[PDB]
């Protein structure tokens, strides 16, 4: 196999209709990920370009609730089997999301994203990469509740990882 | 009763029955129906029903409502005499508040195989004759018709010309009959309905 | 506010015999499966599980016997006053929708255990044509193209998913039942004597004989034939 | 306790949403299986009369009695009083049954809540109540039951407004869910929105939305 | 007393019902369904309790299942609703005629129940008297593939029969026409 | 476990009785226990006949028995019969003492009957048929049964010797066979019950005219009889 | 010993709900119940906790509206006024209620209630009727949340000489100092019951300009 079979089964198994093939797409991420051991440097070049895109493509315009909650576990599991350091492109993309704190924006995205980056940081608290700041870029005076609440949520994790 | 008019008349032929009956519905001396048919069949079991229309028609649901859950309970159709029995409770539940009609049943039995016909009184008094039951405002026509013209085992193909014979020359004398005449020959797996021609319509 | 009686008695219609319903676009056929034998119990119970409450509707059940048999005389009671009121057949969907009520209002007043029976209606109508409804015991009824309903319902229902189409014929339905009982059920292999069989179809002929249900030696014929 | 599991009940349901605008009422499925028949399917909105709809969430089953309460008490109405029912009697005659329900022991009353809108029959003033167990009705210009609830009625409240309410029936439909969608008019209209209609909507809004990233981002 | 007439044409269904209450714009007619009518004559109020007990069952029964009764079943529903009052106290004195389109097959069909709950489904039908002053003509001039056009013509012939030939005075008539496009009423 | 596993218990704690359907018949044979000499065996009878061709025996407590097959008796005749003027079918008899022992279950205030009941019986279209009734309220088909204390041992019997071919006078012996191996005390004539379901008796109507009624197909044997078909063993 | 403590526990109605509070004067009779905040978008018109009985009758209650007691009474006026061709008497319709309670005592039936109203009998009369099938007669009475407060308050300012402004205004004051204040139009419904007007609920206009007067009145 060219190591290009496993991108495509997981671009055709990515359907925001059924349930359990998004499921399955999310499997085959994780497989990617974890699978960062056997690999070459070209793999690993190429695995980081395939995993940004399908992120980019998959985790920004719109979420239909069905596979924010496959992301949300996968976000809670992935760090606490392997380390996210083994990725170029995994956790960069959560970590620098645009428009995550924005006031003016609309929301429920937002909120979305917002918890799967405090899963992210829950999964791995004193090991964590620096994310101080994240500590200028949070606002609270956001004029929704589900965002407040997970602002709330996010400064408790980060206060708690820093505790150590 | 008596106001609606119709006549039936079963005969028992050789290993088969004859059930004829005339289509006439009216309201006294007006004529309102010529296509009201008297004679319904539940299984294999014929019912002819005389007297107010009514109560032919909600006696026909009941029937055939009861027949129905019996199926369904028993797993077998019922037979003619089990069927007139159930006629006779049925009518007799209604005493001081009878039904006004007078009924008759054919049918052949399913597993012995004879011929069985029977009438009914206003109350469910069970009439079993091996030759003719007659039944309408005819009656005295039809008793006439019949005790001249019937005689035993006969052939399908006579017993079909006798009972119509007997069937249009009492309704002939009827006022308040004789808007046409429908007749069932019913053997152990062939039945054969005819409409008959005659004056008057 | 969850219910404990009804989970309870959907437990135990997880314990009894499995039903199969596929619905064709020319008929529709019904199976279900014998799990009780002594050696010395008659199998002439009439029919164990598959039921007729009319001549358009049948229907199979899953659960304690006392319960549908209750059950199915009220539907029978019920069809046939609707005949009687509206000199006309029944549609399929009432019929359910009553056996349902009957279920919920039994899940609701105290002293009344819930009904720990699960049902599959086949019926045929002019409104809709062939219908297929399953029924449980919180009181809901939903319509399916192919269900299944009693143990092995999870295996039953992934193996029907990959081997349906919406364009099957009344034999393939048959096969597909068959295929489907045969590598589900946990007695090795599937014989006639553990086997009941209804079929639902209208011919060419607008006569709608709704009411064929299997003899065993015609459900051994079609067991030979298929190749179970 | 038994109101309190009743509500956490109704909080396992499907979502429902009921809007009210200048002269018309618009009233807001999960995901069925690959063998699921969808052309016989009982709608989430339930008309009670030519003038009256119904939209429930919760238990299906239980909602299904008070659906043909409410029908057979509209149905009586009309034969005492030559007048059809209206929305706030009708509302009250739910709420009454669903109280009487909750009493005597009341294991669990009926486990989920209403939203009755339409309009008074020879009048032209859209009318929205929401019903809920132990027999509490009050009245909404935009609610919403169901398993968000909080979300939605958040985003209706700094989206709809008790200034200026909507004078047209589509940007009342045109609403965000994050789908059925059933519009009452006066004279006694009940229009109920086909798939068609509300991908088109669906689409209007993701358009809408790319216009909008395009322009600022 | 009152006279209540229906013709059944090759696609329609035509009611004709006397005005005169002993006021001459009454109606004696009430819409079960958007394709099914039914004129009522009789005695007193207890006609229009009928009627609006019936209406009310049909709507309640085409609400419940968001699908209209055929007229065969709204006939057989009537029938047996009279046949129950005939067999007990306080009976309903009403002669009922039912018009209606089915959708399914696509016909006209006219049901006439008598007070007693007879139920026949004539071509064309009347209550009380009105059938001796006018059941010539309809013997005469009456055709299966007649058009809706025929029939009024056929109809008007038969109330100006009706109004030559019989004592009573019963203040014109009102006609009403039921077809695929539901219900309508003739202004002429 | 509930009121209805009690019952069960009781019921496996009372006398065997048993249950063999033939081709041509069907025979029922059970043990009256009474361990007082005083007392007088004949006055109480455990085969109880509930239509000329339906007879019904059990095992369980005595007194519910008795007025069950009153019970039954009466619904015999309130519910089929005077209706369609016959005696019904064996299925639909069961089915009515069924219905009364699930309501005797289901009713509050009353305990479930303590006995489980073997009914045998014949009708037309149906021939012969043997049926067993439990106290919870569902009842079953059997072609050889057996209920009671010494069950177990009874019905592997059974087992190994019934088959397809047997008459009724094989079955009568197989019984006779299972009662002698599992009698408690005393085994002769007096002590024995057994009943058959067979051929009509036209000596038993009691009046002689009418072709069309045949004598009853129960038949309770009696003591002479019982103690020569003994000595053929 | 025993004894029916399920009554008595029934009668802690401190914690029942909004504070309502009446005032019967020699010109009219005054009720005063406490709004809830709901959301904006909410027709707060829905919510009536001051209910009519009849023209001469009027009452207050300060639990869940939800009813059987009001229904009686209405129908026992419209009964008396169709028997008797009168008015019946407060104590007689508060009776009553008292005996619809009774009948429907070791165990309490329903919630407690203000009833205000008028006859020429006995000129305008306060009644607290509470869950035991009992009442009584009082020169305003407060129940609801904070009503111990409420209640000594009543009793350092009722001096029987009072009017229907006076009235309103000590209902405003006392709803105010319970609700710990910011009551301006939406936190507070106030309704009279008078001789010629019969009963009669104050529209927000009406309550607004007292609620202006009344901090005229503060400020002074």
């Amino acid at each position: 196999l060219n190591m290009s079979d496993l991108f495509e089964l997981c671009e055709s198994y990515y359907n925001k209709d059924d349930k359990a093939s998004m499921i399955m797409s999310v499997e085959i991420v994780a497989g990617l990920v974890c699978g960062s051991k056997f690999m070459s440097v070209s793999d690993l070049d190429k695995r980081d370009t395939f995993i940004e895109n399908f992120l980019a493509k998959c985790l920004d315009y719109e979420l239909n609730h069905d596979a924010f909650e496959i992301w949300s576990t996968l976000a809670w599991w992935l760090p606490a089997v392997v380390d996210l350091r083994r990725s170029k492109t995994f956790f960069c993309h959560f970590i620098n999301a645009d428009g995550m704190f924005d006031r003016e924006s609309d929301a429920t995205h937002q909120t979305s994203k917002i918890y799967m980056l405090r899963s992210i940081l829950m999964s791995m608290e004193f090991r964590a990469p620096d994310v101080g700041k994240l500590f200028d870029e949070l606002v609270f005076d956001h004029p929704y509740d589900q965002v407040r609440q997970a602002v709330a949520k996010l400064l408790t994790t980060l206060v708690q990882n820093q505790s150590n | 009763s008596s106001i609606n008019g119709g006549i039936v008349v079963a005969m028992t032929g050789k290993d088969c029955v004859a059930i004829a009956c005339d289509l006439r519905l009216g309201s006294q001396s007006l004529g309102v129906s010529n296509k009201f048919e008297k004679i319904f069949h539940y299984g294999h079991v014929f019912l002819g029903i005389t007297g107010l229309a009514t109560d032919v028609t909600t006696l026909n649901e009941m029937f055939r409502y009861k027949t129905n859950l019996y199926k369904l309970k028993e797993e077998r159709a019922i037979e003619p005499e089990t069927f007139t029995q159930l006629v006779s409770s049925s009518l007799y539940e209604r005493r001081f508040g009878p039904y006004f009609v007078g009924p008759v049943v054919a049918g052949i039995n399913s597993k012995s195989g004879k011929p069985f016909i029977a009438g009914f009184d206003l109350i469910g008094c069970i009439d079993e004759a091996k030759d003719f039951i007659v039944s309408g405002t005819a009656s005295d026509q039809l008793f006439g018709m019949c005790e001249s013209l019937y005689e035993p085992n006969l052939e399908p193909e006579d017993l079909f010309e006798t009972i119509s014979q007997a069937l249009l020359n009492a309704a002939d004398r009827d006022a308040l009959s004789g808007w046409g005449a429908v007749v069932y020959i019913i053997k152990k797996d062939e039945v054969v309905k005819r409409y008959l021609k005659m004056r008057q319509d | 506010g969850r219910l404990y009686q009804v989970e309870y008695a959907l437990e135990s219609i997880s314990h009894a015999g499995t039903a199969i319903g596929i619905m064709a676009s020319d008929g529709i056929v019904l199976a279900a499966e014998r799990k009780v034998t002594s050696t010395l119990l008659e199998q002439d119970t009439s029919t164990e599980k598959l039921y007729k409450l009319n001549d358009k509707i049948a229907v199979a059940v899953a659960g304690l016997t006392a319960d549908a048999e209750i059950l199915i005389n009220t539907a029978r009671i019920h069809a046939q006053n609707y005949l009687k009121t509206y000199n006309e057949d029944i549609p399929v969907e009432i019929l359910v929708r009553r056996l349902s009520d009957i279920k919920q209002g039994y899940t609701q007043h105290g002293g009344l255990r819930p009904f720990g029976v699960s049902f599959i209606y086949a019926g045929y109508d002019d409104r809709y044509g062939y219908q297929l409804y399953t029924s449980n015991p919180s009181g809901n009824y939903t319509g399916w193209k192919a269900i299944s309903v009693g143990a092995n319902t999870s295996a039953a229902q992934t193996l029907l998913q990959m081997d349906y189409k919406d364009d099957m014929k009344v034999d393939d339905a048959i096969e597909l039942a068959l295929k489907t009982l045969s590598k589900t059920t946990d007695s090795s292999a599937l014989t006639y004597d553990r086997l009941e069989f209804a079929t639902i179809r209208k011919g060419a002929n607008d006569g709608e004989v709704y009411q064929k249900i299997f003899k065993p030696q015609e459900i051994k014929d079609i067991l030979v034939k298929t190749g179970i | 306790f038994q109101v309190e599991y009743a509500l956490e009940a109704v909080k396992r349901g499907t979502c429902a949403v009921g809007v009210k605008g200048k002269n018309c009422v618009v009233l807001g499925r999960r995901s069925t299986l690959k063998l699921q028949d969808t052309r016989i399917t009982p709608s989430k909105v339930s008309k009670i009369d030519s003038h009256v709809v119904l939209s429930f969430s919760g238990l299906n089953a239980d909602s299904r009695i008070l659906i043909e309460k409410a029908r057979v008490e509209a149905q009586s109405h009309r034969l005492t009083l030559e007048d059809p029912v209206t929305v706030e009697y009708l509302t009250r005659y739910v709420a009454g049954v669903q109280q009487r329900y909750t009493q005597s022991g009341g294991v669990r009353p009926f486990g989920v809540s209403t939203l009755i809108a339409g309009f008074d029959p020879r009048d032209d003033e859209p009318k929205l109540y929401q019903t809920e167990p132990s027999g509490i009705y009050s009245s909404w210009s935009a609610q919403t039951i169901g398993r968000n609830s909080k979300t939605v009625r958040e985003f209706l409240e700094k989206n709809y407004d008790r200034k200026e309410p909507p004078a047209t029936v589509e940007e009342c439909v045109k609403l965000t869910v994050r789908i059925e969608i059933t519009v009452v008019k006066p004279d006694s209209d009940i229009v109920a929105l086909s798939s068609e209609e509300i991908n088109q909507y669906v689409t209007q809004i993701e358009q809408e939305k790319q216009e909008q990233q395009e322009q600022d981002k | 007393m009152d006279i209540i007439l229906g013709i059944r044409v090759q696609d329609s269904v035509i009611l004709a019902s006397s005005k005169a209450v002993t006021k001459d714009s009454d109606d004696k007619t009430r819409q079960l369904s958007p394709h099914t009518l039914m004129s009522f004559a009789g005695e007193a109020g207890d006609t229009v309790q009928f009627a609006e007990y019936i209406q009310a069952n049909i709507q309640l029964y085409s609400i419940r299942e968001d699908y209209e009764l055929s007229p065969q079943a709204v006939s057989s529903f009537v029938r047996q609703e009279l046949a129950k009052s005939i067999r007990s106290r306080r009976p309903y004195q009403v002669n009922v005629l039912i018009g209606g389109y089915d959708k399914k097959k696509n016909k006209p069909e006219l049901y006439q129940i008598d007070y007693l709950g007879t139920k026949v489904e004539l071509p064309y039908g009347a209550h009380g008297y009105s059938g001796f002053y006018t059941f010539f003509l309809l013997d005469h001039h009456y055709r299966p593939d007649m058009t809706t056009e025929e029939g009024l013509d056929l109809l008007k012939l038969c109330v100006q029969e009706l109004e030559k030939r019989m004592p009573m005075d019963f203040k014109g008539v009102i006609v009403k026409i039921v077809d695929k496009d539901g219900i309508r009423q003739v202004d002429d | 476990l509930g009121q209805i596993d009690y019952a069960l218990t009781a019921v496996k704690q009372g006398v065997t009785s048993l249950g063999i359907k033939a081709t041509n018949g069907v025979v029922i044979a059970t043990e009256k226990k009474s361990s007082s000499p005083l007392a007088m065996s004949e006055t109480l009878s455990k085969v109880s006949l509930l239509t000329p061709d339906i007879g019904a025996v059990y095992s369980g407590m005595g007194p519910d028995y008795r007025v069950l097959v009153d019970k039954s008796r009466k619904v015999a005749h309130t519910s089929y019969k005077r209706i369609y003027g016959e005696y019904p079918p064996t299925k639909l008899l069961v089915s009515e003492v069924a219905k009364i022992m699930q309501e005797a279950t289901q009713s509050g205030g009353v305990r479930p009957f303590g006995v489980s009941l073997l009914i045998a019986g014949h009708d037309e279209f149906n021939g012969f048929s043997l049926y067993q009734v439990d106290p919870s309220g569902s009842y079953f088909p059997w072609k050889a049964t057996a209920i009671g204390k010494g069950s177990v041992a009874a019905k592997t019997f059974l087992e190994k010797r019934w088959n397809d071919e047997l008459e009724l006078e094989d079955a009568i012996h197989i019984a006779l066979l299972t009662l002698k191996e599992s009698v408690e005390g005393e085994f002769n004539g007096d002590t024995i019950e057994l009943a058959i379901i067979g051929d009509e008796n036209p000596d038993l109507l009691g009046y002689t005219g009418i072709p069309t009624d045949k004598g009853p197909r129960f038949r309770k044997l009696t003591s002479q009889e019982i103690n020569d078909r003994l000595e053929a063993l | 010993e025993g004894r029916l403590f399920q009554v008595e526990y029934s009668l802690e109605a401190i914690k029942l709900g909004s504070t309502a509070i009446g005032i019967a004067t020699k010109e009219g009779v005054v009720l005063g119940v406490e709004k809830r905040a709901t959301s904006p978008l909410l027709e707060s018109d829905s919510i009536e906790k001051i209910v009519e009985i009849d023209r001469h009758i009027g009452c207050a209650m300060s639990g869940l509206t939800a009813r059987s007691m009001i229904e009686h009474a209405r129908t026992a006026a419209v009964t008396h006024n169709l028997y008797y061709d009168e008015d019946i008497n407060v104590e007689s319709l508060t009776q009553s209620v008292c005996d619809l309670a009774l009948r429907f005592m070791s165990r309490p039936f329903g919630v407690a209630l203000l009833i205000a109203g008028h006859d020429a009998d006995d000129g305008y009369q306060l009644f607290h009727a509470e869950p035991s099938g009992t009442f009584y007669r009082y020169n305003a009475k407060a129940i609801g949340s904070g009503s111990e407060g409420a209640q000594a308050e009543l009793l350092n300012e009722w001096h029987s000489s009072l009017t229907l402004k006076e009235a309103e205004l000590l209902v405003l004051k006392i709803l105010k100092q319970v609700m710990e204040e910011k009551l301006d139009e939406n936190n507070a419904q106030l309704s009279c019951i008078t001789k010629q007007d019969g009963f009669k609920i104050y529209d927000n206009e009406k309550t607004a300009e007292l609620i202006k007067e009344l901090k005229e009145k503060e400020a002074a």
